[PDB]
């Protein structure tokens, strides 16, 4: 149960003994996303602030809010 | 725009390669003899081989000794420092005089030393710890180090770094989509936050996101920075870290001034030789400037009998402007300029004279063209008369309101009549002390 | 070419007191010229400090202003060496808003006498090769570890205990690197990286200077001597982990038990022969300035057996004293007065006026012909020497403005003209009374 | 060698004074006015901003 | 002007070899002051003062007192901070822990005990016997007799 | 919470184990005190001191910074007399600013820096009392001195 | 997991319930109050105190560490109407320096001693603005006292 | 990222019949949700100086402190 | 023979103020004789003092130096006994660096006018025979006085109450039950066979005990300062209390008083060498008579018309007519040969020194003729003198040798106007 760190000559090294939690682990690149959330108004250009709670669609604005809850 | 001052338009002695003074050069006319003596002061300074000499401006009040150091630091430059004081900043509540004195002295004195930065900063991407496929005798694996990769706006490349930087790693919170840096000479870890391309992902998120950084993943570059003797006094004096109850105590305490000990001089003393002695930092004497010195003690002066000889103190340049006035702290022992004599005797005097009236209407002309105002001749002639009347500031300070008032009457220059009206408006120091002499029973 | 913290001062000539085995003072010697009887006087108390058996002995030194007072006081220190702990303080460095005026003068006079300690350490300077740390993966916290040495003909291998595993991972130290390890105390002082260990390296993690291998045997001895004043253990031992206070010097009336603690202890350690106790001087210059309460507790405080040999100055007349009304001589009341020596100096003559500016020239590297030297001597002869002195630099730069090499008689005369004299610059404000403040 | 250790007899309070002796006691109702009226409260502080 | 160590300043050092007696002289380094420099100790020490009432609602504050008012105050007057805390709990299977920032960083030469055991180097300097003898051993030593 | 701490103390006669307050378990671990450390604490004040581990752990390390005391002799627990010479203003400035205890109040005030206060009647009146009492007791006895005022 | 805490007090004239928030309950568990206590709570300033356990529960143990009082003969709902009075001063001061937060259970107010300051004016001019607002509110109004002077 | 709680609202004032320490009743916010503007500040230069004076200096603006 | 910390003082002789029922002084009582005019008026002020019902009123006690003026205010404090606070501070000793000059008059009132409380404690007091803890825990316990024995059943808090205090068999223990504090007196003679021993106690083992217990005003409002406020009350750090925080606790304790759920004890401010004490002080005192809580202060001054200090201004004891009108004068008068020779006499018995009779005729004389003091410093050296004699009684010859030793200011004045140029400034 012995974690041995050498810094040698020719380049350091970090031994695992058997069974041993290893918690050095690795990491990935998550795939982004080309188009960012836009507003569900089709006319409104304006990205997604947040979305609706009545109804459930991405928002900007009041102007948007008002459009939204008139036209359901 | 920057807004005028009271001494904007000095911008040098205006000598010539013979150090002959000009008539009229860089806002200066006049004082020819001590203007040359202020560039025999200049070449000196420049000289860096004196120290501790000291030079006196003895003059009438508005004759123009605080202009001439002004134009001496000018034509200094600004790599060499220049420190301006008052007789009145030796009285501190919170410190010795003599102290106060000691750091002014030791602030006239800065370095000026070079050094190279270089860092490996950038986005994270992927953090592989490439293995070394056989490991030794009782273990599992052999871990030989680590691959992180790096993106900036120009590109995206792999550095191969130790493997204990992983403990580092994992001390903070290092996961893809982080900013960090590392330094190349420390070699630690510090991590930025997330970058702003990840900022739409979510709608409230706790962490504010940083730009990603533009420019080549490892950065070097070399870069020069002046620090002035006294900085190294306090920065030495106290200690500004965080990993103790006493430098932490001492951060949440009020701050207070601490008279320096002279041990700590003597070691800052002796690493900066060794450093010039080593060719890391160059030494660069300036200038203490001390104005109306007949507000000091005679404590003050007799501390500065021992500070003038000391083969560290920079040049002082002195000014005042009393007559055979008693000194600071004693009872009747008058004396000239309020300064003693065995303290006067270790001074090299300069004399200011008064101006004449050509000389006071050339400066009132210079001080309302750098201004920004026009003037007419039939009312600068009269400016110039109602100031030799009375005084040389008490005719440039008109200059203003008079501009004022021709303005609001629509006039784009000063005629007669806005400067009489202005003189009438106002009233100089003879008038009024005359009225109170007249009124003494009323005040 | 290069300019140091230290530049050319008023007494920077001065390298001595210029005395002969037979302490009989030269005309002409390592920078100072004539006053006969003050350097004879100043050679008697010289030796006399040197031998160092008496104690609490006082000389006041008296005369015309610009007479060499301090000079000769600067000419003793530089005689005295830089091993014996010498303190400058003026007349107003000890009034305070920290401390009282009593606790002033005593840091001042314990801040005179020092302690010489040699310190012997064995050490291992070397460089390193790898280095082992076996990591436990729970038990209780106990490390193990190797650490492998190597110099230019020996080699060796060490083993680590769980203390300076520690340090050697907080100073963060790997292979290549070339380091002194202290066997007492146990700390870690880095040299620097190696030239062959270099060739394999990952990307920068840590950048600095370079240096060589130690030669020879791989354990050696160092030795340091430390000099360390009676304040300085005062305000260390009167408080526990307090040493900024050396720099920053906020100890303020330590409490005397304190320092009659630290009187025992010195003398217990000066009879161990462990360390050796040196008496100081203490220069207090324009010690008039001194109230009378300070020069009362100077009375008391010169009777100890570990008061140092302190020198007075002083150019006053009958005046009366700081924060009283009584006249005096020198300004000093006569009990402090009656407790040490005198020694007065005389005018200066044509004669040495002329040698002192030479040798100020030949400091100052400046060059002039006779005729200037004349002129210049008759100059600081109608007023002080101090004016004389200063306008040898103005000439040099006026000298060199119009690209000359020799000083002339007219550069004087342009220099004599330019700047005043306070006798001249009185005259001409005579003639502005109205023009002035407050007359 | 040890220095002398001393110890003195803990200083008394009595009961009516531990209950109706602190301000800080008998004068919550007070203070608590005066936390509400402090100009520091986050609505006063963004309602100023 | 490190706050944690005691530096008097720079002076030159002298590093003696074994071999050929070859002596290296050395320019301005940082010194550390002697330790055994340190030898005051007041001469009466008490327990802090504390008060005491007659109710239970007093009796747990003034224990509460007694142990420090808050864990999280305890642990940041201890360790400079609670996260600190936790750092110096869990270093033990760090290889490169980050300095501590507490009261356990500062280490006295003596500790904060003013107890002093006579030192066994007494011995000597107690002795002139004993101090002849050492000095003739360390000679007898170098020179190899037995 | 913390209630007990076991010790075992090995002297040249024998070991002997003992269960001591938490307080002796927080000064212990303040002062970095494992297994083979000797150590001497005073249950009057509670004060522990570390002298290094001892001389058998010597050859276990070639390279070492601790120094290494020999095995104490005499019993594990033993009480000594110590005769002492103090003044009625060492008590005073003592409980005036205190500094014993292993607590974390004197021991940060131990580090402030050492400014002189203004002592009240009261603990004047209250270190008299205890002195008359330890007078009574046959242990205190009582030597005025002399002070000598120069230039009065 | 918490959103309130329900309560039952109860004395010799009758018995309630009350509901309380998280302060309030953890005010309770700091005074260490389990069931069976006899408790005071003010509604307006949230204040707790613990008056000891009830005698009935007196015979619980034959020695105990507490104390016991009898049950309250009185109300367990009482109402007041209460007029306070407090100067501007006492609001400078309050507002001028970080307030203390310290009630006991914390050592912190035993490192700086406090020490009367010079009040800006910017806090002045920000107390008078706040106090016009809650007297325009409606909540207080303001009185114009007298200042005397002896010894002029 | 930082919350600033302003207290509870006035219809909210009624399910507690023993409000604790230090709570406050304020209406509720009205109009746009997320404000998007530009704000003007008038700032005194000793302001600037007294911040920077120490580490932690903006209590010496109201304390006097400094 | 042990020697206290009170010694032999200048005032140790004196036990009390000599006075009758009627409040009429005899020549010799109680160790203080003489002054006949001045021990009667300083009856009514006792009398005053020892009432309370009235507040706020200044006696001054003026004469000539060495008249006792100092002697019947130190007897006046015996007098009035403990319980009553009195505070006795000389005029110098409010001039402070850390603390206002007016703030320290404010702080010495408060600390002269006490209030004091009565309560109700129950103590558990006894002798226990024997401890069982079993392993929460349970415990049981058997105490036993002279008169009963009883059995206890221990709760969880007690089991650590008793465990932290090492309490064996034949402990004589008392324990507050509010508190659960044990606090141990020592060991019984029963179990002593195989460190302070005690008796077994008499009575009930418990008690309901009724304490009653006074604090000072100022105690209070030091209390109510800091955090933990007490500790400041020894160390004196305590510095300007805020004028508001005093107004609130004088409010309470009015309405203390009001509802009878407390009292309050007037006390004596004794403030010595008033003659300097700045006009300030003198101002700030004027109008700090007139308060409710304001205590009864005796003042002394021995000068005669002198410059107020603070000032360039003369009024007679050296205190301007505005104090003067609010405070009562008694004057006392110069010692007579009777006098003189009985307080020798006295002094002699104090020191316990058996001197000759014909010595106490010059001792007289040179009383008379030195100011009275310094015949009674002469007589200690004149009782060592004759101890190195290894004499018995001291004799005339052993006091004209003594005489001839020490001088006094009269004789060593005269001895300097002819040193005078060896003598500085003058
Ligand atoms: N040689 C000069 N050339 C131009 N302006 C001057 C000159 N000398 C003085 N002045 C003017 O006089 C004004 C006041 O002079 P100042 O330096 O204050 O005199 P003093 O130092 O004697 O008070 C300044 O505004 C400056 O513009
Ligand atoms: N004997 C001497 N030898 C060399 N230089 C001297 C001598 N006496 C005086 N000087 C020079 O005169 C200058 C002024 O002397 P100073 O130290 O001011 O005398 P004092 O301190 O007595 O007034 C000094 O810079 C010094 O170099
Ligand atoms: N009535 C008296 N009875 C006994 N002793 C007295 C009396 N009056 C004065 N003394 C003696 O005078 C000494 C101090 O005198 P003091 O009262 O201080 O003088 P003053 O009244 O001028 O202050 C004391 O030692 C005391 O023994
Ligand atoms: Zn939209």
């Amino acid at each position: 149960p012995m974690v041995r760190y050498c810094s040698g000559a020719q380049g350091s090294t970090l031994s695992f003994p058997p069974g041993v939690p290893a918690p050095t682990a690795v990491s990935q690149r998550p795939s982004p996303s080309g188009p960012p959330p836009r507003c569900s108004v089709p006319g409104c250009p304006h990205p997604r602030r947040y979305a609706c709670s009545r109804t459930g669609q991405a928002l900007c604005s009041l102007q948007c809010y008002r459009i939204n809850l008139q036209m359901r | 725009t920057q807004r005028i001052a009271s001494h904007s338009h000095v911008k040098g002695l205006g000598l010539d390669e013979s150090g002959l003074a000009k008539q009229a050069a860089s806002g200066l006319v006049g004082q020819e003899n001590a203007r040359e003596a202020c560039g025999v002061i200049v070449e000196l300074i420049k000289s860096k081989k004196m120290a501790g000499r000291a030079v006196l401006l003895a003059g009438p009040p508005g004759t123009g000794k605080t202009a001439l150091a002004l134009a001496i630091a000018q034509e200094l430059g600004s790599k060499v420092p220049f420190c301006p004081m008052v007789g009145s900043e030796v009285y501190s509540t919170e410190i010795k005089k003599t102290e106060v004195l000691m750091e002014n002295f030791r602030r006239a004195i800065g370095l000026r030393i070079k050094e190279t930065k270089e860092v490996y900063e950038g986005e994270v991407t992927e953090l592989t710890p490439c293995e070394t496929e056989n490991p030794m005798g009782g273990y599992g694996k052999t871990i030989s180090h680590v691959i992180i990769g790096l993106k900036t706006a120009k590109g995206t490349k792999q550095l191969k770094l130790d493997p204990s930087i992983f403990e580092s790693l994992q001390k903070e919170r290092v996961e893809a989509g982080d900013v960090i840096y590392i330094e190349a000479n420390s070699g630690a870890v510090k991590r930025q936050g997330r970058c702003d391309t990840y900022a739409t992902e979510f709608d409230l998120e706790a962490e504010e996101y940083v730009p990603l950084p533009k420019g080549d993943v490892h950065k070097k570059k070399e870069i020069i920075q002046d620090v002035t003797l006294h900085d190294l006094d306090v920065a030495n004096a106290r200690p500004q870290g965080g990993q103790d109850i006493l430098s932490m105590m001492g951060q949440l305490m009020k701050p207070k001034k601490t008279e320096i000990t002279d041990k700590l001089r003597g070691e800052i003393n002796k690493v900066v030789n060794k450093y010039i002695d080593q060719g890391i930092a160059e030494l660069v004497p300036g200038v203490l400037f001390v104005d109306e010195v007949h507000m000091l003690d005679i404590e003050c002066f007799t501390y500065l009998h021992r500070a003038l000889e000391s083969s560290i103190a920079p040049i002082v340049i002195f000014a005042s402007n009393r007559g055979n006035c008693v000194i600071r702290g004693t009872e009747d022992i008058t004396s000239p300029h309020g300064i003693p004599l065995d303290l006067l005797d270790r001074v090299m005097i300069i004399r200011t004279m008064l101006y004449t009236p050509q000389e006071m209407k050339q400066i009132i002309k210079i001080r309302a063209q750098t201004e920004g105002i026009n003037i007419s001749e039939e009312a600068l002639n009269h400016l110039g008369e109602i100031g030799t009347k009375t005084t040389l500031r008490y005719s440039v300070q008109l200059l203003t309101p008079a501009n004022l008032l021709a303005k609001i009457n629509g006039k784009d220059s000063i005629e007669k009549e806005h400067v009489e009206e202005i003189s009438e408006l106002f009233y100089d120091a003879k008038s009024s002390a005359k009225i109170l002499a007249d009124q003494q029973d009323k005040y | 070419d290069v300019t140091r913290i230290e530049r050319i001062g008023a007494h920077s000539h001065i390298r001595g007191l210029g005395l002969d085995d037979a302490l009989e003072p030269r005309q002409a010697s390592q920078g100072m010229v004539g006053q006969l009887a003050a350097r004879r006087a100043a050679g008697v108390v010289l030796e006399m400090i040197r031998e160092g058996k008496i104690a609490g002995r006082a000389v006041l030194i008296a005369g015309q202003p610009g007479t060499g007072k301090t000079a000769i006081a600067m000419g003793m220190a530089q005689a005295l060496g830089p091993d014996t702990p010498f303190t400058a303080i003026a007349g107003s460095e000890i009034f305070s808003l920290e401390m009282s005026k009593t606790e002033a003068l005593t840091q001042a006079f314990r801040r005179s006498i020092g302690v010489r300690i040699k310190e012997e350490t064995e050490i291992i300077e070397g460089e390193v090769v790898e280095i082992q740390i076996d990591r436990p993966a729970t038990g209780t916290g106990s490390k193990v570890g190797k650490l492998t040495l190597k110099t230019t003909e020996m080699e060796t291998i060490y083993d680590l205990g769980t203390k300076m595993i520690e340090s050697l991972t907080k100073d963060k130290v790997q292979a290549g690197d070339v380091i002194t390890i202290d066997k007492a105390t146990g700390k870690i002082s880095k040299l620097g990286r190696s030239f062959t260990r270099a060739r394999d390296y990952d990307a920068m993690g840590s950048q600095t200077k370079f240096v060589q291998c130690p030669d020879g045997e791989l354990q050696k001895r160092k030795e340091v001597v430390h000099t360390v004043s009676l304040h300085e253990i005062d305000v260390i031992n009167s408080r526990t982990q307090g040493f900024l206070a050396l720099f920053s010097g906020d100890t303020g009336e330590i409490k005397s038990e304190v320092r009659e603690q630290i009187n025992a202890k010195v003398a217990e350690w000066r009879e161990e022969g462990k360390a050796e106790i040196i008496p100081g001087v203490l220069f207090i210059d324009e010690v008039h300035m001194l109230d009378i309460e300070s020069f009362s507790f100077l009375n008391r405080a010169l009777e100890s057996d570990m008061a140092p040999v302190l020198i007075m100055a002083t150019n006053r007349g009958i005046t009366r004293i700081r924060g009283t009304s009584y006249q005096s001589p020198h300004g000093i009341p006569i009990d402090l007065l009656d407790r040490l020596l005198i020694v007065s100096t005389t005018p200066y003559s044509e004669k040495d006026t002329k040698q002192i500016l030479r040798i100020r020239c030949e400091e100052e590297d400046v060059e002039m012909s006779e005729d200037a030297y004349t002129v210049l001597t008759r100059i600081g002869l109608e007023t002080s020497l101090r004016y004389a002195i200063q306008l040898i630099t103005a000439a040099s730069l006026v000298c060199r403005k119009r690209k000359g090499t020799e000083v002339q008689v007219d550069d004087i005369k342009r220099v004599y003209s330019l700047f005043l004299d306070e006798s001249r610059s009185t005259q001409y404000m005579k003639e502005y009374q109205d023009a002035f403040l407050f007359n | 060698w040890s220095p002398f250790h001393i110890s003195l007899k803990p200083y008394h309070i009595s009961k009516f004074i531990y209950r109706h002796g602190q301000i800080r006691v008998f004068n919550h109702s007070r203070d608590r006015w005066l936390r509400v009226l402090s100009p520091f409260a986050p609505d006063y502080i963004q309602r100023s901003l | 002007s490190s706050h944690c160590k005691a530096v008097s300043g720079y002076s030159d050092q002298v590093v003696h070899q074994r071999r050929s007696a070859t002596s290296s002289l050395r320019r301005c380094l940082l010194t550390e002051l002697p330790s055994f420099l340190c030898v005051a100790s007041p001469r009466v020490t008490a327990v802090p003062l504390d008060s005491y009432c007659n109710d239970r609602s007093a009796e747990y504050e003034r224990r509460v007192l007694k142990e420090g008012g808050s864990l999280a105050a305890k642990q940041c007057l201890l360790n400079g901070a609670p996260e600190l805390a936790a750092d110096w709990l869990n270093r033990r299977s760090q290889f490169f822990p980050e300095p501590a920032g507490g009261l356990w960083s500062i280490r006295p030469q003596n500790g904060w005990s003013f107890i002093r055991i006579p030192g066994k180097e007494s011995l000597i300097t107690d002795s002139g016997k004993l101090y002849a003898l050492d000095v003739l051993l360390t000679r007898l030593k170098s020179q190899g007799h037995r």
